[PDB]
């Protein structure tokens, strides 16, 4: 789902928030990004890269 | 006369402010301090 508060779980990585398609361009090997505060900010759909 | 001195006096302040980024030392510090504390306050989360 998108644009609704949910309890997402990515490859065991969990959390709560709203998921939208980003603009950031990871390197292919890079799995998922973060913030200055070490906080999760970006995810890569494992099934939808 | 005094007009010229005053009017010229203002002009320096512009350039005494235009380039010397250390002019606003105090204000920039206060914002700096608070920003850091929040980082420290946030960063404490990740500690067991
Ligand atoms: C499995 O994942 C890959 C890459 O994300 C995708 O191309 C493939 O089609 C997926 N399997 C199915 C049945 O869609």
């Amino acid at each position: 789902v998108k644009n609704k508060c949910v309890n997402f779980n990515f490859n065991g990585l969990t959390g709560t928030g709203v998921l939208t398609e980003s603009n950031k361009k990871f390197l292919p090997f890079q799995q998922f990004g973060r913030d200055i505060a070490d906080t999760t900010d970006a995810v890569r759909d494992p099934q939808t890269l | 006369l005094i007009a010229n001195q005053f009017n010229s006096a203002i002009g320096k302040i512009q350039d005494s402010l235009s380039s010397t980024a250390s002019a606003l030392g105090k204000l920039q510090d206060v914002v700096n301090q608070n920003a850091q504390a929040l980082n420290t306050l946030v960063k404490q989360l990740s500690s067991n």
